[PDB]
RNA sequence: AGGGGAUCGAAGAUGAUCAGAUACCGUCGUAGUCUUAACCAUAAACUAUGCCGACUAGGGAUCGGGUGGUGUUUUUUUAAUGACCCACUCGGCACCUUACGAGAAAUCAAAGUCUUUGGGUUCUGGGGGGAGUAUGGUCGCAAGGCUGAAACUUAAAGGAAUUG
């Protein structure tokens, strides 16, 4: 029997799509598919801002980010626990956490 | 065995007869 | 498309007879559904209808009154010996007590004891009960 | 709609695919290709006399273990080559 | 650790809604009430119960704790509930009305003191 | 359902719902039989003399149960200006 | 049939205006919109309430009718209306259900609340929900006030209000109350109001 | 001795409701099995299977057997029962009960004339309990019940003369069987002929004509 | 699979089974006579039940 | 066949891994991967769900069109236009809930209106193997496509869900 109603991921009212690659599997997943999270952070991270705005000229100054958009495989998304196995229940919640 | 492996097993299979059938034309 | 007319129409009345509702619309108002409502409403399948005046095909508004089982129609409309009779009211009547399965004869569209009666045979229009 | 044409004028196309579908049914082209015949080794006949060649100790199948006792015969009517069962208990000796 | 078993609860439940004037707030004086209206077949358990009991108590007459319910309480929450004011229905100063609503009276028969807003 | 000579047979005659005229079965446990009292001589409830309205599981699970009664109340004069015929 | 009296008197009139019962719910329902009368802007439903009253006595009307007044089960699991539930139990027979309606009432007879109505009253259809269940396997007709938005299913005669708080549910709670008396009971000559406080059927907290 | 704690049951014990289908009549859903227990004894009752089932525990395996159970008189009254448990005799009477509490009122009649004490069914009806969906069929006096030894029995306690009967779906597994032949007889009483197109006033439910002998204390 | 098995012992068991003779007796009637001498055993004088009444038990329980 | 030939990379090599390791991992790389002009006609080419029609139930989003709106926000002065809001109506990609109904069930707004069996119409399937085999035919430069058996064989094969 079916175990998704929405099969793979959102296509429909298409039948294809670009392939996108697994940042860390290089596998090819349908776009249409694949995990998808966005990975901003600090240049700097928490720990060092101190002895950097200290270090560092300019008054105080605008700490950059990094921009960075990942790409992963269901493979790659469950075992390293982006994505995780829920109850058939569970499952249809299309909700961030 | 796979159904794809046999698939091919299949044609290796007639690829094979096509040769021994015309050994006489 | 359509390809009936007492199709679509006899099938809303048994659709909308099951739901509940006592009235319904139809579309589109021919000839051959009012005879078919002529039989119905004699033997009070169901109530009075309206025809509509739109200069073009036509509609009906029917009342329904619940005691409506079914109305079918049977397709193509079959030609029935005077003796076949039987073996059709036979089929798809409920008892041999009530239930009308309305034909379509050159003396009219009537039901079947009615013809029964007449001693005139023809093409099996539909049935009711 | 049920797939099939309902059409009063339609019988042809209904009493042909009828047809053209019986040839799915086993027992159907067992009669229309004469199987029986042909390559059965009777006749089609219920009952066929041959001669006994020799006598063969047959295994059973699983799950059971026993010597089967049987016989090759050669049909008179064809010359087919036939085993054949021979049942109860010592008959098997009783044929030569 | 300490959980205390249903037969004990069950027991406390049940002394406290059939008696609930004899009981008291102190674990020693309950002992020997349970000496008496109950017969409990250990010494423990019956100080296990009496102190479930007397644990009650000590937040009982500071709140009416789920799920128990007796007569002294039950007339007590009768009483306080009937408080009734000079009303606030009543209305200092006629009906405050938006829209639609003041329609909606025009359109079925009636007075009434009313308002645009 | 007579028979023969003239004599009624068959267990019960079944009660026929208000709101489609279609029999309440043995086991319709869902249908519902509403008991409406009269008033007399101004308020004074009537006891005993109801005006009862039958209706069956399937009307109200549908949810036209209301819709039913009010239309059915106003039919023999229990209401006013609430169900509207014309939609 | 309902002689004369027993019509509007702006008085009446006057607490639904003031309890607010005549605000409707944004989200309506196909079933509930006779009892919309319009619609104010700025998002906003307004209940005819006319026809409030006239299922209200029409309500009532049911209430009575059924002999034995204390097994006509008025029920409420929403805070809001618990209180009103018990006052008009404690006027009418009328036993009463607040807090939870904990399943298995009116099936499964070996229960400690094996209830036996021949009626049901009921707050808010969504949160009651389990008693509207388990009554329609029983054969129990149900009253219960309805804002817009509200599950008609299950349901026979509808009181239109608001059960969004405040005053709504214990007046149609109170109202109930006073016509349940006014017929048969003892209060007679409805002319005059009652000797009994509105804001009685409400809420605590407090 | 009985003892009642449902409305219905009092009225029953009383001699307040003398009949059976006025209970059918309002829909009054059967809680204790002593009202059909006294609304009509002599009704017979048969087993007709008790078949085993399995489960496997947190361990190793679960067995226990299985009842059905057809009460019924001849006279249009008949139930279905099937309850499975420990042990067979357990399992037998546990059912007959559950047959009682479900008996069905049927609604016999004529094929053709109705000349003196209905023969066979009122129209045809047809039941369906998964795959299995049985179908009565009405039939010319002398006929009888042309149906399987499991549904013969079962219209037999029915009280059906004769009747014809159109069985599809997995008619083997003969739990599901029964019960879409149960489904059908009751079914029976759900058809609007148009005999019954005449209105009545429709009655008042003992429940509020002895509502005083109804309550409890 | 195999197929020349041993036919050295066809007729095993027969042969090795000790021979008895039929104990003679009077023979049992023919026709109708056996027929009704079958309708009064069934179901005239009944003999040994369980409740379910048993047709061909020997030394039964007891 | 011509171009192209970064890249990644069937073959192949080479490094490790392993008991073996023709493999996974790592390195080098042929073909291919791009295009032109020819062919080829196959994918789980999937929604594993034919098409036109009629009907049976609610709910909020969203795309395209139109309509209504002394709604909004825009200038230098609040008008045109632009976007935006509300309601709406057709035609969309869906979702949500229900369940009257349907199903072996998982589940479906169709997979509903089917033993109360007929709106029109195309196609396929009739136990598992043998086998998409043999053979004839035909298309293809080829690989192959399309058509497509039988003897013999066997009592399960198989779906859904339940508990372990
Ligand atoms: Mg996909
Ligand atoms: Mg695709
Ligand atoms: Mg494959
Ligand atoms: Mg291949
Ligand atoms: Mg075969
Ligand atoms: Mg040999
Ligand atoms: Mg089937
Ligand atoms: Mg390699
Ligand atoms: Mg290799
Ligand atoms: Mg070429
Ligand atoms: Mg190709
Ligand atoms: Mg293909
Ligand atoms: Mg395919
Ligand atoms: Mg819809
Ligand atoms: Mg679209
Ligand atoms: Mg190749
Ligand atoms: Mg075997
Ligand atoms: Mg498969
Ligand atoms: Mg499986
Ligand atoms: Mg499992
Ligand atoms: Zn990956």
């Amino acid at each position: 029997p079916k175990k998704r109603a929405s099969n793979g991921r959102n296509k429909k009212g298409r039948g294809h799509v670009k392939p996108v690659r697994c940042v860390n599997c290089s596998k090819s997943i349908p776009k249409d598919k694949a995990i998808k999270r966005m990975a901003i952070r600090n240049i700097v991270e928490a720990a060092a801002v101190r002895d950097l705005s200290e270090a560092s000229v300019y008054p105080e100054y605008a700490l950059p980010k990094t921009y960075n958009k990942l790409h992963y495989c269901v493979s790659c998304a469950i075992h390293a626990r982006i994505v995780r196995v829920r109850s058939r229940e569970d499952r249809k919640n299309r909700a961030p956490p | 065995m796979r159904a794809k492996w046999r698939k091919k097993r299949t044609r290796r299979l007639k690829r094979k007869r096509r040769k021994v059938r015309a050994r006489s034309k | 498309t359509r390809s009936s007319v007492l199709a679509d129409a006899l099938n809303a009345i048994n659709n909308a007879e099951k739901t509940g509702k006592r009235q319904v619309l139809i579309r589109p108002s021919s000839k051959v559904i009012i005879k078919f409502l002529q039989v119905m409403q004699k033997h009070g399948y169901i109530g009075e209808f309206e025809y509509i005046d739109d200069h073009r095909s036509g509609k009906i508004v029917v009342q329904l009154n619940g005691r409506l089982n079914k109305c079918g129609v049977i397709s193509p409309r079959f030609n029935v010996k005077i003796g076949d009779i039987e073996k059709w009211t036979a089929n798809l009547l409920p008892a041999r007590q009530f239930g009308y399965v309305i034909l379509t004869t050159s003396a009219g569209i009537m039901d079947h004891e009615e013809a029964r009666r007449k001693h005139v045979s023809g093409k099996i229009l539909g049935f009711v009960y | 709609g049920k797939g099939k044409p309902r059409g009063l004028n339609s019988a042809r196309k209904l009493r042909v695919h009828r047809r053209n579908n019986r040839w799915a049914e086993n027992n159907y082209k067992k009669r229309l290709l004469g199987t029986a015949f042909k390559s059965s080794p009777f006749g089609g006949s219920s009952h066929a006399k041959g001669i006994v060649l020799e006598k063969l100790g047959i295994e059973s199948k699983q799950p059971n273990s026993a010597i089967r006792k049987c016989v090759r015969v050669q049909l008179i009517k064809n010359g087919k080559k036939v085993t054949a069962f021979v049942p109860n208990d010592g008959c098997l000796n009783f044929v030569d | 650790g300490r959980v205390r078993t249903k037969t004990v609860k069950r027991a406390s439940k049940a002394l406290i809604e059939r008696y609930y004037p004899k009981l008291t707030l102190d674990f020693q004086t309950n002992k020997r009430l349970c000496d008496e209206i109950a017969t409990i077949q250990s010494k423990r358990l019956r100080n296990k119960i009496a102190g479930y009991t007397t644990h009650l108590m000590k937040r009982i007459q500071k709140g009416p704790v789920r799920g128990i319910s007796f007569k002294l309480q039950e007339e007590e929450r009768e009483r306080k509930d009937q408080y009734v004011p000079e009303v606030s229905a009543r209305s200092n100063g006629v009906l405050n009305v938006d829209n639609q609503t003041s329609d909606l009276v025009k359109s079925l028969g009636l007075k009434l003191p009313l308002s645009v807003i | 359902m007579e028979n023969d000579k003239g004599q009624l047979v068959e267990l019960y005659v079944p009660r026929k719902c208000s709101a489609t005229n279609r029999i309440i079965k043995a086991d319709d446990h869902a249908s519902v039989q509403i008991n409406v009292a009269k008033v007399d001589e101004e308020g004074r409830a009537i006891p005993g003399e109801y005006v009862t309205y039958a209706l069956s599981g399937y009307v109200r699970s549908r949810g036209e149960s209301d819709d039913s009664l009010n239309r059915l109340a106003q039919n023999d004069g229990l209401l006013k200006n609430v169900w509207s015929y014309s939609r | 049939s309902l002689p004369a009296t027993f019509d509007l008197t702006p008085e009446d009139a006057q607490l639904l205006l003031a309890a607010n019962t005549h605000l409707g719910a944004r989200n309506v329902q196909v079933h509930q919109e006779p009892y919309v009368f319009n619609a104010r802007p700025d998002g906003v439903h307004v209940i005819n309430v006319g026809k409030t009253w006239e299922k209200l006595v029409l309500a009532a009307r049911i209430i009575a009718a059924i002999p034995n007044p204390e097994d006509v089960v008025a029920i409420s699991s929403r805070t809001f209306g618990q209180r009103a539930v018990l006052k008009f139990a404690a006027h009418t027979g009328a036993t009463p259900i607040a807090g939870r309606f904990t399943p298995g009432s009116f099936t499964n007879y070996i229960t400690r609340s094996f209830k036996e109505p021949r009626l049901v009253i009921v707050t808010d259809p969504r949160s009651d929900a389990q008693a509207i269940k388990e009554a329609s396997y029983v054969n129990i007709p149900v009253i219960a006030l309805t804002d817009l938005d509200s599950p008609s299913e299950f349901v026979d005669v509808a009181i239109p209000c608001n059960n969004r708080g405040k005053h709504s549910i214990g007046l149609i709670w109170y109202l109930l109350a006073r016509e349940v008396l006014r017929l048969r009971g003892a209060l007679v000559d409805r002319t005059q109001p009652w000797s009994i406080m509105p804001d009685l059927y409400f809420y605590r907290d407090p | 001795g009985w003892v009642p704690v449902t409305k219905l049951g009092r009225l029953v014990k009383a001699g307040k409701i003398t009949t059976i289908e006025e209970i059918f009549l309002h829909s009054l859903p059967v809680k204790e099995f002593q009202i059909i227990d006294t609304l009509l004894p002599g009704l017979q009752d048969e087993v007709m299977n008790i078949k085993p089932v399995q489960k496997q525990t947190r361990a190793g395996q679960r067995t226990r057997f299985k009842a059905v159970v057809v009460v019924g008189d001849s006279n249009g009254h008949v139930g279905l029962g099937i309850k499975t448990a420990k042990e067979v005799a357990g399992a037998i009477r546990a059912g007959i009960i559950i047959a009682k509490l479900s008996v069905i009122p049927i609604r016999r009649g004529y094929w053709g004339t109705n000349l003196g004490q209905p023969h066979s069914l009122a129209t045809k009806t047809t039941g369906k309990c998964g795959s299995v969906t049985v179908r009565l069929i009405p039939a010319p006096r002398g006929s009888g019940i042309v149906a399987s030894p499991a549904v013969k029995k079962l219209l037999q306690l029915a009280g059906v003369e004769d009747v014809y009967t159109q069985s599809n779906g997995k008619t083997r597994t003969l739990e599901n069987t029964l019960k879409a032949a149960f489904v059908a007889i009751g079914n029976t009483y759900g058809f609007l002929t148009p005999n019954l197109w005449a209105e009545q006033p429709l009655p008042v439910s003992p429940l509020d004509i002895y509502s005083d002998e109804a309550s409890a204390q | 699979a195999k197929v020349h098995g041993s036919l050295a012992r066809a007729g095993k068991v027969k042969s090795q089974t000790p021979k008895v003779e039929k104990t003679e007796k009077p023979k049992k009637p023919k026709g109708r006579a056996y027929k009704r001498l079958l309708y009064t055993r069934r179901f005239v004088n009944v003999t040994l039940v369980n409740g379910k009444r048993r047709m061909n038990p020997g030394p039964s329980v007891q």
